[PDB]
């Protein structure tokens, strides 16, 4: 009764109100580029990777945040908004460093992913880059926060999931630097999730480090037995050893976290 | 630097070492365990601290193109010292 | 366009005949032949005197692989694994961890030489040129073993022949 | 003109394929899940069909690892689940369904980040 | 040739030996030499160019009897044709790359690689994933030294 | 004319579609689909019944005259009902142009032999059943051509393993050549390559 | 190179070709093995401007097939008869 | 015109009345043609293409200008291709391809991707 | 229901064949020992024949009957024709293959497969 109509590329799609243009293209099968967008974390709306043309309008929207309006038609493959893609991958792109070789995310990044699929194949970038120092947050989760693209996904995960606000960002502008400010040790139950919905390799698991490619590890479906709420989680191994643990969602149980324990 | 076992074996660079009472050393009888004897985390901390000026730092592992990746090193913090993760080499801020 | 290889009408004027009569009596046509690899007998033979001498490569040549250093004796290799990902033959075994220093670094780096194609790839993944293809053809063995090569063969490849593998890389790398 | 044949397909005896690795193989039918280290779905389309792990052990010479499975490697895509378990049937394994997992549908409001009187009020931003 | 061509013994182990229609070729498969020394006037790189091969000159060499000598004549003639079609390469080469200047396809030059991040992303993921093919299925034929070599692609 | 895209030939484009509704308007007995891509070549999909009154039209017509079957081959997509796609590749030398035909089949259910139509067909239907396992009726010689003698199973089906489940040996014992149950020294090391991320859009699949 | 005048006339008759001219070994007259370094031309794509990926991008202009006919007027040909080929006038008759 | 010797392809024997030949098939094709359905695009399409080869047989009486014309290759093939087509249209016959689609395919049979 | 026919219309067709191919079998084997210079006896080979007819006993498609019997034609052929070699021949009695128990203790003792 209260649904709405609007368009993905033509397409007619019933949504709530309230959905936004992000959730109405996934309807239709359209996964929309994203950064700091996570589903079970507070929109944000700063990483700009999620803009899309509104048929008629002048100015791109951030799909993540907008709520769509009756009647809209999104084009998700418009050149508006295929130049905003490649505009935003480059900006994302001029500070990155040439870590891939080093980086333990190379393989499963969604920054390699979205540069090769949205982005452009090449630089016009002719200067020095930026350089981070790196912070201590405790044995589980290693730093190397020149990789991180200031997506505030860990930040907000740690404060509205974890429940510790302790994560944050210090400064402005290019020198703006997620962290903690102080010497302090992020240690929840929950911690070692930050690895996960990072999209970078700027938070990685230091039990884990250099020992894998994601390409070579075979994912065994399997359940935790750490405690008695049963999450569900990949065992990730390798010629005939566990390399590690990750979590596997399920709506009913453990969502897509897992404990520090389990992990 | 290359150890010897108590058992006599040369020890890798990778810390491999047949244990005493493994078979798999009878491999070796009447010939030779391959061991290379440069090893690499000796030769790189030989190396001088390179004292620079800036706050950032860069390096591409020197031979511009024959090198590594180029990558920028944050010396901000005094205590220690850049290190670059291609090549190991070490970086500091001169005051 | 297009030509006729087998079409040809041969004439028969009582010359052009005793011409061809000629030529199957006296067999003309087949000492004619004769004469070529006479003339062959007395030209300089093509053979190098192998081993003393040998045959002309070149500085892009595919021969056994080697672990490469930087000049301060420092391995190139960082366990990036783009070699043993290309590797056509799955010729390439890898394991890695953190050093004791830190440093990202194999703990395994195997090449089954009766696997490897000696296609060159792996040299091409390489971001920091650790693994290459040398110019050594000459490493035959004895035994099927001896050419799984382990991460201390491959790198002792790499001192033995460096001297070697960093001229040639000087003299192609601007083609690459 | 067409015959009427009057029972299940199987296959089992014209497949080549020893008495060992059809009767005592049991076949996984999925959807993978979604890798947790990325956000993309495109991975989380079509069915798959696995089975069970068997043995590795280390090879003396070299260590690396060793297998006596020929279904180590075997993995078979699907457009539906009735697919999948179609194909089972004819070739004879016991297999498992795993029912599809779609990510429930959420309610999301950037507005909700400042709110008057709920605890939804982040603290940073 | 002047060990072959003329050579009586060389013509009485090939002349008139292993036949073949014009027909029957077409309608058993054959393909390149096996059709042109039956006559049939067909050659890939004429009816249906790929690359560059509309702009160079060449012949078709074509065979009347159909046997193993009017073959050994086509297949000498075509190395003749090669050495012309070669003289046309070296004098019209130009300048210019050498592989699409498409970075999601052909792999960035090593120097770009080690100093652009885009360079560095594209070459980390084209040795390890590869690039993706658009959904499809081709047969691609060319005309190989032996003959019409394809591959019917999915 | 952009130097990295592959120019498109509209002329080719429709002078092959003109020609595939006109075989669909001829056989509309046996043709179930007709399609041309965007790099121009032109597929009829039919139902098996047709493959000798199909391929026959397509050899002798006047306006066809595909006088060479350039390959036969066979598609094996385990998610179909009929696993096993058939492909005819077909060239007129006449009109200098080149056509596929496809049909489907099943495991237990057999193929006309189109030998009688082009004798190329006889080798390449041996191929096809040795490596596939689909069975052609009225075939002049139908037995194994590619595996080995006593060789069970159809290597190309995609559920036969890559290393297959016999491996050979010489045994001093018995003095000859032995086959015996696979085990490798190294397991073949399975890549998960697939990016997670949607490529081609223009081929999405409606949900 | 090294044979005498006797011989190369020797070899000259019996072949009856200049075999002098066109020696089938190799000395001098090839490239140096030492090479100077080469500066490669860049492609279309290395400019800085007027560059998006996604005008250049062929791999995304790539589309289904077109469904002619789906069970779901004058004759034709695939295409038009093929001209029948000229003969050489480079050498006709081998 | 003065006779040939050869075709050029080999087997195919250099015919003596081409002419007459090609009216005897082309007459002959549009005889087994009256016994197939009006409606049959078989017989609309061939008898068109029929009757437009058999005006060029009886408006040139030159054998290479008649060639040039039908554009068929030699005169040699262009018979050979006349038979081949009556070949065809007795067997159509037998196979009556102008009835309705046999049976339609399954659901997905021809999508691809899967 | 209704699907094309390999060969037999039904099973009872289906088995005549199957016994025909037995038949075939039976006799051939004398040779086989003989050609081949096994040195296994009549009685075994022909045991062989009847343990590899008995494994398929339980099939009710004539379809699946049909394709047995075209493989056994097949697999009769080659050894007839000397095509297959005393390797080939022998390979039907597994003489190098240790006996693998078949109950729960012995497989527990051994390993993990079931
Ligand atoms: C029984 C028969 C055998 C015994 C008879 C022995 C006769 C004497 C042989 C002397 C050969 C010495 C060759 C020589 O000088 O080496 C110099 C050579 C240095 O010269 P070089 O720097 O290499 O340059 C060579 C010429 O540029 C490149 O070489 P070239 O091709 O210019 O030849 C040079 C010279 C070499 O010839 C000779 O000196 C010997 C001629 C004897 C002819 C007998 C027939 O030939 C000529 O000058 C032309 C006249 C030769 C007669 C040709 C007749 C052809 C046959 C007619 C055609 C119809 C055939 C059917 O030094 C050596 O390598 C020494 C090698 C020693 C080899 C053994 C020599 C002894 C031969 C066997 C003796 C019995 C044991
Ligand atoms: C006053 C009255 C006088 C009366 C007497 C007058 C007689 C004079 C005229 C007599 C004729 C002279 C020739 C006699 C020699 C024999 C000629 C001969 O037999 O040649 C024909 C033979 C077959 O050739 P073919 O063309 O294939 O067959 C005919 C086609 N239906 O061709 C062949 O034999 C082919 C041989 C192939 C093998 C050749 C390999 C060796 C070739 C090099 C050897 C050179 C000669 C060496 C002689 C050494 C002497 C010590
Ligand atoms: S985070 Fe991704 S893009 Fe950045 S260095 Fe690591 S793998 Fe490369
Ligand atoms: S550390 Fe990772 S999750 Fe946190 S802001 Fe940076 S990129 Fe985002
Ligand atoms: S040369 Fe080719 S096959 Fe050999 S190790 Fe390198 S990538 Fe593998
Ligand atoms: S040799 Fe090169 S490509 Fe291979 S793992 Fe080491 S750094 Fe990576
Ligand atoms: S996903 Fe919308 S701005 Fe980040
Ligand atoms: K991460
Ligand atoms: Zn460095």
């Amino acid at each position: 009764s209260n649904l709405i109509e609007v368009f993905v590329d033509g397409q007619s799609v019933m949504v709530e109100p309230g959905t936004t243009v992000l959730q109405a293209c996934e309807k239709v099968g359209m996964q929309i580029p994203r950064f700091c967008y996570h589903e079970r974390l507070s929109v944000a709306g700063n990483c700009r990777m999620c803009l899309v043309e509104i048929e008629k309008a002048p100015k791109v929207v951030a799909a993540c945040a907008m709520p769509v309006m009756k009647g809209w038609n999104i084009l998700t493959n418009s050149e508006k908004t295929k130049k905003a893609r490649e505009g935003v991958m480059e900006f994302l792109l001029a500070n990155h460093p040439l870590d891939c070789p080093i980086c333990d995310q190379g393989g499963e990044c969604d920054l390699q992913d979205q540069s090769m699929m949205f982005g452009s194949d090449r630089s016009r970038f002719l200067e020095g880059k930026r350089a981070v120092e790196d912070k201590n947050i405790g044995p589980l989760v290693k730093t190397i926060m020149t990789r991180c693209i200031q997506c505030t996904r860990c930040i907000r995960f740690a404060s509205e999931i974890a429940g510790v606000d302790d994560l944050g960002t210090t400064g402005r502008g290019n020198d703006m630097q997620v962290g903690t400010y102080i010497e302090k040790m992020f240690m929840s139950e929950l911690s070692g999730n930050i690895i996960d919905i990072c999209p970078v390799g700027a938070l990685t698991s230091k039990p884990y480090a250099f020992t894998a490619r994601p390409w070579e590890t075979r994912k065994t479906e399997s359940i935790d037995v750490m405690d008695a709420v049963g999450s569900n989680i990949v065992v990730s191994t390798r010629t005939g050893e566990v390399m590690r643990i990750l979590p596997r969602m399920h709506e009913d149980i453990n969502e897509e976290w897992i404990s520090d324990k389990t992990r | 630097g290359v150890r010897t076992s108590p058992t006599g074996e040369k020890v890798t660079h990778t810390g491999q070492v047949y244990d005493d009472g493994d078979y798999r050393k009878v491999r070796f009888v009447g010939r030779q365990k391959e061991v290379n004897e440069n090893f690499a985390i000796d030769l790189i901390a030989e190396q001088p601290v390179s004292q620079v000026g800036s706050r950032v730092i860069s390096c591409d592992g020197g031979g511009g193109a024959l090198g590594h990746p180029r990558v920028y090193i944050n010396l901000d913090k005094e205590t220690k010292t850049g290190t670059c993760g291609y090549c190991g080499l070490q970086f500091r801020q001169q005051h | 366009t297009y030509k006729y290889v087998n079409l040809r009408e041969p004439s028969m004027d009582m010359k052009s005949v005793t011409d061809r009569a000629a030529q199957t009596l006296l067999w003309t046509e087949l000492i004619r032949g004769l004469g070529m690899t006479l003339s062959y007998l007395f030209r300089e033979p093509a053979t190098i005197n192998y081993p003393f001498e040998k045959g002309p490569l070149s500085p892009r040549f595919r021969g056994e692989h080697a672990l490469r250093r930087y000049p301060s004796g420092e391995e190139r290799c960082i366990a990036c694994k783009l070699c043993e990902a290309v590797c056509p033959a799955q010729a390439i075994t890898i394991e890695a961890e953190p050093r004791a220093d830190g440093s990202r670094r194999t703990t395994r780096y195997d090449i089954d030489m009766t696997k490897c194609i000696y296609c060159g790839f792996c040299q091409e993944a390489c971001p920091v040129d650790a693994i290459v293809e040398g110019p050594n053809f000459e490493f035959s063995t004895e035994t099927h073993e001896e050419l799984l090569y382990n991460k201390e063969k491959l790198l002792n490849n790499g001192d033995k022949w460096e001297a070697e593998i960093a001229a040639n890389i000087q003299a192609d790398y601007l083609y690459r | 003109q067409l015959i009427t044949v009057d029972e299940k397909l199987d296959i089992t005896t014209i497949t080549g394929v020893p008495e060992e690795h059809i009767k005592t193989r049991k076949a996984r039918i999925f959807v993978p899940a979604r890798n947790n280290m990325q956000s993309g779905v495109n991975n989380t389309k079509k069915w798959k069909m696995e089975f069970d792990t068997r043995e590795r052990w280390e090879n003396p010479l070299m260590g690396w690892a060793s297998t006596a499975d020929p279904l180590s490697n075997l993995v078979l895509t699907f457009s539906t689940k009735e697919d999948a378990v179609a194909f089972a049937e004819k070739n004879g394994w016991s297999y498992d369904v795993e029912e599809r997992k779609v990510p429930k549908p959420k309610s999301k409001s950037y507005g909700a980040n400042f709110s008057w009187n709920k605890r939804t009020r982040v603290s940073t931003k | 040739e002047e060990m072959l061509t003329n050579n009586r013994i060389w013509r009485n182990r090939t002349v008139d030996i292993g036949i073949v229609t014009a027909e029957d070729a077409l309608n058993y498969g054959f393909s390149g030499v096996m059709l042109r020394g039956s006559g049939i006037q067909w050659d890939l790189r004429k009816t249906q160019p790929y690359d560059v091969y509309d702009q160079v000159e060449f012949d078709v060499p074509i065979g009347s009897r159909g046997d193993c000598y009017d073959r050994y004549l086509c297949r000498v003639e075509e190395m003749r044709q090669s050495i012309r079609i070669i003289s046309q390469c070296l004098n019209k080469m130009p300048p210019g790359e050498i592989k699409v200047d498409d970075a999601k396809v052909s792999p960035p030059k090593r120097a770009e690689m080690k100093t652009s991040m885009e360079s560095l992303i594209h070459h980390f993921k084209l040795y390890t994933e590869g690039y993706q093919v658009p959904p499809g299925a081709t047969y691609t034929a060319i005309e190989a030294p032996k003959g019409e070599f394809g591959v019917y692609l999915v | 004319t952009r130097p990295t895209v592959r120019p498109r030939n509209d002329v080719a484009h429709k002078q092959l579609s003109a020609f595939g509704e006109y075989v669909a308007e001829i056989l509309p007995k046996y043709v179930q689909q007709v399609q041309v891509s965007c790099f121009n070549e032109l597929e009829i999909c039919i139902h098996p019944d047709g493959v000798i009154p199909v391929l026959t039209f397509l050899r002798d017509h006047s306006n066809a005259q595909f006088k060479s079957l350039a390959d036969l081959t066979a598609v094996d997509i385990p998610t179909r009902q009929n696993r096993f796609e058939i492909v005819y590749n077909l060239l007129s030398l006449r009109f200098n142009s080149r056509i596929r035909v496809k049909t489907y089949t099943d495991e237990l259910t057999p193929i006309e032999s189109s030998v009688p139509v082009y004798k190329a067909a006889n080798w390449y239907e041996r191929e096809i059943w040795d490596m596939f396992g689909v069975f052609f009726a009225n075939h002049p010689d139908l037995r194994r051509i590619l595996t080995d003698y006593g060789f069970e199973g159809h290597p190309f089906r995609k559920d036969f393993p890559l290393s297959g489940y016999v491996e050979l040996r010489y045994d001093d014992e018995v003095k000859r050549v032995v086959a015996e149950p696979v085990e490798l020294a190294q397991e073949f090391r399975k890549f998960d390559l697939n990016s997670p991320w949607e490529a081609f859009p223009a081929y999405r699949q409606p949900p | 190179a090294s044979a005498t005048r006797f011989i190369q006339w020797l070899r000259n008759w019996a072949s009856g070709r200049d075999l002098q001219a066109k020696l089938q070994l190799r000395y001098q007259e090839i490239s140096k093995r030492t090479q100077p370094p080469p500066k490669l031309p860049v492609g279309p794509s290395h400019k800085l401007s007027n560059n998006y990926y996604c005008t250049r991008d062929g791999r995304r202009e790539a589309m289904p097939p077109s469904i002619v006919m789906s069970s779901q007027k004058k004759a034709v040909s695939p295409a038009p008869p093929i001209k029948r080929w000229e003969l050489s006038q480079d050498e006709p008759y081998l | 015109g003065l006779l040939k010797k050869t075709t050029g392809l080999v087997g195919l024997a250099v015919c003596e009345t081409p002419h007459e030949r090609l009216k005897i098939l082309y007459t002959k094709i549009l005889d087994v043609l009256g016994h197939i359905p009006k409606n049959a695009a078989y017989r609309k399409y061939t008898e068109q293409i029929t009757n437009e080869k058999l005006s060029m047989v009886k408006a040139e009486p030159d054998v290479k200008k008649l060639e040039e014309r039908l554009q068929g290759g030699q005169i040699e093939e262009v018979i050979l291709q006349a038979e081949n087509e009556l070949s065809l249209a007795r067997k159509m016959i037998q196979w009556k391809p102008w009835e309705p689609l046999v049976e339609e395919p399954p659901a997905s049979q021809w999508k691809w991707p899967i | 229901t209704s699907v094309k026919p390999i060969f037999s219309r039904d099973m009872n067709e289906a088995k005549r064949r199957v016994r025909e191919l037995y038949r075939a079998w039976y006799r051939e084997v004398p040779n086989t020992v003989h050609l081949f210079q096994l040195d296994i006896s009549v009685k075994q080979g022909r045991d062989k024949v009847r343990e590899m007819f008995k494994k398929n006993a339980h099939i009710t498609d004539p379809r699946v009957v049909d394709l047995l019997v075209i493989k056994g034609k097949m697999e009769l052929e080659e050894t007839i024709k000397v095509w297959k070699q005393r390797t080939h021949v022998m390979r039907f009695f597994h003489e190098t293959e240790a006996p693998r128990p078949k109950d729960f203790l012995s497989k527990f003792y051994v390993g993990h497969d079931p």
